[PDB]
């Protein structure tokens, strides 16, 4: 029976394991996409600065 | 009260079977109680004018229908949905 | 009322005051002019794997005793049971979202249609007179974040 | 695994003055087909698709298993009843199906 019992914990290990591995590369990437638009907002922020300062 | 076990037995083969072999889904969406008539055919005429021994024309019963009222699910298994 | 020899059924008295010969025949009366009411729900399954609590309500009457009777064993309890198959199937091709809102109004007609076609070989005198569908509220389990989802778009606002 | 044998009788000489306790002989004979049979066959087989082709040979090895006893027994219908699998082991089958749950 433990033989049998370990076997089918195996497949529930691997749905749940394979859930989890989806589910962090899905954030890894929404963390590029939040930093690599935050970072296009600081760059287009900092054109307006040297103009200004330019300005004055 | 005889009559009443004999038919279970057989029913129980037969739904046995044909679930067996099909897949959750398709036992959900049947809407034309095909695996009922199924059943209800297989319990009216078996397999082997002849009158199959395993067949409920052998005895003076007619299965006139088969339904099934409600499939529920495991506690578990319903816990997880 | 129903006059019936010992064991032969005799004929059929209409409403007043009649005799029948006693310990000879005896009369049955039944009432065919009279809504009734058979309340049938259950934690039905969905198309797409979902549950739905749905409840329902069917409204019938019955016809001349001799089929009412004679036909099956306890008519009132075997038609709940073919309404519980009935419901379950019809609710079963149908979606959770689908059942929520717009299956409302054809899950009744279906149950309703099937129900009949189910009862059509047993030959028994009830008669469907209407099936009004009453809920098909989602889980408690899940009911929780439903409301939420509701209160969201408040926040959301 | 359980299984449900229905059958009939026949004319009394055999069943009378064959075998002491046919009903009883019969059962025994029916283990060992019953054990011969599912050794043979594997259980995810057995619980899902070996479930026809059991009822077929099984009822066909029983015949041949009280062909030479040549007892009055005869067999009306062999009715598989369930397979469910060991209590112990339930446990982790449904969690297998949680799993997939867990992970969408």
């Amino acid at each position: 029976y433990n033989r049998m019992r370990a076997e089918r914990e195996a497949v529930a290990r691997r749905h749940r394991s394979q859930g989890q591995e989806e589910a962090e590369k899905l954030r890894a990437t929404a963390d590029y996409e939040v930093t690599r638009t935050l970072a296009e907002a600081e760059r287009q922020g900092r054109i307006m600065r040297g103009e200004g300062d330019a300005e004055a | 009260s005889q009559a009443e076990v004999l038919l279970k037995r057989k029913f129980s083969d037969r739904l046995r079977s044909e679930i067996g072999r099909l897949d959750v889904k398709d036992i959900v969406t049947d809407s034309r109680g095909r695996l009922t008539l199924e059943v209800r055919d297989a319990l009216n005429s078996g397999s082997a004018p002849v009158i199959n021994p395993n067949s409920m024309a052998a005895l003076g019963i007619e299965v006139v229908d088969v339904r099934i009222k409600q499939i529920n699910l495991p506690t578990e298994v319903s816990e997880a949905i | 009322g129903v006059v019936t020899r010992f064991g032969k059924f005799s004929h059929l008295v209409e409403p007043g005051l009649n005799w029948k010969p006693t310990f000879i025949d005896e009369v049955k009366p039944v009432n065919v002019e009279a809504v009734r009411e058979l309340a049938a729900s259950g934690v039905m399954l969905t198309s797409d794997e979902n549950v739905v609590r749905v409840e329902m309500n069917v409204q019938y009457r019955v016809t001349n005793p001799e089929k009412y009777l004679y036909s099956v064993t306890s008519p009132d309890d075997s038609l709940r049971q073919a309404t519980d198959s009935a419901l379950r199937g019809v609710i079963g091709k149908y979606t959770m979202d689908r059942i929520l809102t717009e299956g409302r109004t054809v899950i009744r007609s279906d149950t309703q249609r099937e129900l009949e076609e189910t009862i059509r070989p047993y030959d028994m005198g009830i008669t469907l007179l209407d099936v009004n569908f009453q809920a098909a509220r989602p889980p408690e389990e899940v009911k929780a974040a439903f409301d939420d989802a509701i209160a969201a778009r408040e926040n959301e606002q």
